[PDB]
């Protein structure tokens, strides 16, 4: 079943953190990226973001994400979601808070998606590199060669002994949940959530309404909202303010967890040998930086290790 | 290779706290007071000086140490075995570990 | 020492009484932001990936070949090797009937 | 960073661009030669174009 | 000789018979693969220039 | 005339064949590459691939190209083909299997 490995996602929701860059200029982006993890082998990298991949308002489908906007989180079939470094990168599967992306080597990381006429995008700076697996420094998976182990991080969503903590979100700071009416600041309660306030005009106030309340204040200003909605709970980003107490709610599992894979490695071309008295001459013709080894068989090995990178 | 670990921030506005320590690797904590930070609804706090921010981390274990890690052994005499491969007479060839 | 091999140590992979050593210090938020920022010395573990150098594989005496299952030296041409075999009593034929 | 500069539009089905050499390239400000803006760091006076 | 400049030989550049010189090996296939992998030392020509 | 260039082509299908990394893994691609030919000066480039260009089952149309999907030959309306190495590439033109871009 797929169904299997969202059943704590179901229990978390996106959310809205700073991102560094939202296109030209830092903002609190409904696509910021968390986390960018790049120690994969061929290029794979896996990204965390705070927007929510594979989960519908119905359910699990994976043609559907979910972000928030504003206080209301919405839900729209993934359209032009996409990853870049340096050059578009090709994803391979996506998860509640992470995506797996096959990436070339760059300085930054830039994740978004569109919806509808918006766009969203969040770009961090990250370097990324291509580790090619063996003795040769080959710069993209090769069609042919030696197949060598190597680390990658798996397409496979499973539950695979890795987690992260979901908390109770903390309080969510927002001034369109206050008007000033009639000459007299009211705030406005959402359905099913309680709205703590602050106000220090002078007569200074402060508590939690579950109701829609009219304080003494006559202007906005003078007042502080804070919504407090815990029927979904976030991950523990270091970017969100914490909330009071014990906040620990549950476990979330990675999805695409590193394991260890078999990757093609290049095969340099064959070396020209001539033989002389005592005396073996190598022409060599690397394709990529080659690594040449050499010792004797004796008791002093005297060893050798250069990296070949012209003929 | 390690992770840094970073839970939530404290934000209190309109107050100060406190830092403790704690039972986790390298772990740091610090409070820097005179913040006004600011989410996607506008200003957090009120205050406008008298608010802190109280930051943590911690060290991890990456998830990528349970298959990329390096291990460190003391190495000590052990035993010597070979495979031995013998024939004699008209007997065929047999072998064992020895 | 932070930044070296071992600036992250643990006793076994699945521990929960884990070494770091790094220069992991907090630094101040940004004006007007909600976020941790910190620096840290760079993982000392992909520095020594990098700087591994040659291994033991590959400068070995004696020709040895260095497996892992379990760790040991295969192949090594050194010294000699007394040697002592009991062939059986049936093998020997007499030598008026040869 | 690159070694071109392109600009184009599009006009229903139509596409105009148009590409000239032109090497760009990334100044960091102070002492240390990063390859993007930090998310954190000193803050350091610098030359910039305006968005007015 | 393969890699270096007469590796590739004819006597005209339109003539039939042509000499070439080069560590072209096949490989076996990727598994499961229908294709001809091979390895071959870079061009002496390219090379020269 | 530009019926004459395609006379031979007009003789021959495209086809599928493996790619090693067609989409985001290996896979057998309706426009798989059989050779890249880079020698050029000036950064142009001519690709070989598996589908046709220029053709379609009525005839000659630059608009159009035909591919296999499975074993139906399907001819659509050129949409955004496109090559890029490092970045996007410019495409010159294109007749049967090839392919003229200039690439970075
Ligand atoms: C022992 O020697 C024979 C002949 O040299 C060979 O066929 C056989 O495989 C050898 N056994 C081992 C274990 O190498």
């Amino acid at each position: 079943d797929l169904d299997t490995h969202f059943t704590q996602y179901k229990l978390a929701r996106p959310y809205i953190a700073d991102c560094p860059n939202c296109g030209h200029s830092r903002c609190d982006s409904p696509i910021a990226i968390e986390e960018v993890r790049g120690d994969a082998h061929a290029g794979v990298i896996r990204i965390q973001t705070s927007a929510m991949f594979g989960l519908k308002t119905d359910g699990v489908d994976l043609a559907y994400m979910s972000f928030m906007n504003g206080k209301t989180q919405k839900s729209i079939k993934i359209d032009n979601l996409h990853v870049r470094t340096s050059a578009p990168c090709s994803l391979v599967s996506h998860h509640g808070y992470y995506i797996l992306a096959q990436c070339p080597p760059g300085d930054t990381v830039t994740v978004g998606f569109h919806d509808g006429p918006n766009r969203h995008t969040c770009t961090v700076a990250h370097k990324v590199e291509f580790r090619p697996v063996g003795r040769e420094k080959y710069r993209h998976p090769p069609e042919h060669g030696v197949e060598l182990p190597c680390n990658r991080y798996t397409h496979k969503r499973a539950d695979q002994g890795h987690y992260v903590e979901m908390h109770q979100p903390g309080l969510v700071a927002d001034h369109s949940l206050l008007s000033i009416h009639s000459a007299k600041v009211k705030i406005t309660v959402p359905s099913g959530a309680q709205v703590k306030y602050y106000c220090k005009c002078p007569d200074v106030r402060k508590g939690i309404t579950s109701s829609d309340h009219t304080t003494t204040c006559t202007d906005v200003k003078q007042c502080r909202a804070y919504l407090i909605d815990n029927k979904k709970w976030v991950y523990n980003s270091g970017r969100l303010p914490r909330g009071e107490g014990d906040t620990f709610k549950g476990k979330l599992h990675v999805p695409f967890v590193p394991v260890k894979a078999k990757c093609i490695a290049t095969l340099a071309p064959e070396p020209l040998v001539e033989h002389k008295h005592r005396t073996l001459i190598l022409h060599l013709h690397p394709d990529h930086p080659t690594l040449l080894t050499t010792r004797s068989l004796g008791s002093d090995a005297n060893p050798t290790r250069q990296w070949i990178e012209r003929p | 290779k390690y992770k840094t670990k970073v839970p939530s921030p404290v934000v209190k506005c309109c107050g100060a706290t406190q830092c403790t320590s704690k039972p986790h690797p390298d772990y740091q904590c610090q409070v820097f007071s005179g913040v006004y930070p600011f989410m996607y609804g506008g200003a957090y706090c009120f205050c406008d000086t008298e608010n802190t921010q109280m930051s943590e981390a911690y060290v991890e274990r990456s998830e990528e140490c349970s298959i990329d890690h390096a291990k460190a052994y003391k190495v000590h005499t052990g035993t010597v075995q070979a495979m031995v491969n013998i024939t004699y007479g008209s007997v065929s060839w047999r072998s064992a570990d020895v | 020492k932070a930044g070296s091999f071992g600036d992250l140590q643990s006793r076994t992979s699945t521990s929960n009484d884990l070494y770091a050593n790094t220069n992991l210090k907090l630094q101040r938020p940004q004006a007007g932001i909600v976020h941790t920022p910190f620096t840290q010395v760079p993982s000392g573990f992909e520095r020594w990936k990098k700087d591994k150098g040659a291994p033991l594989n590959d400068v070995a005496p004696f020709g040895c070949s260095i497996a892992l299952e379990p760790l040991r030296a295969e192949n090594c041409a050194v010294g000699s090797i007394p040697i002592s075999i009991d062939i059986p009593d049936a093998a020997f034929t007499r030598i008026s009937e040869t």
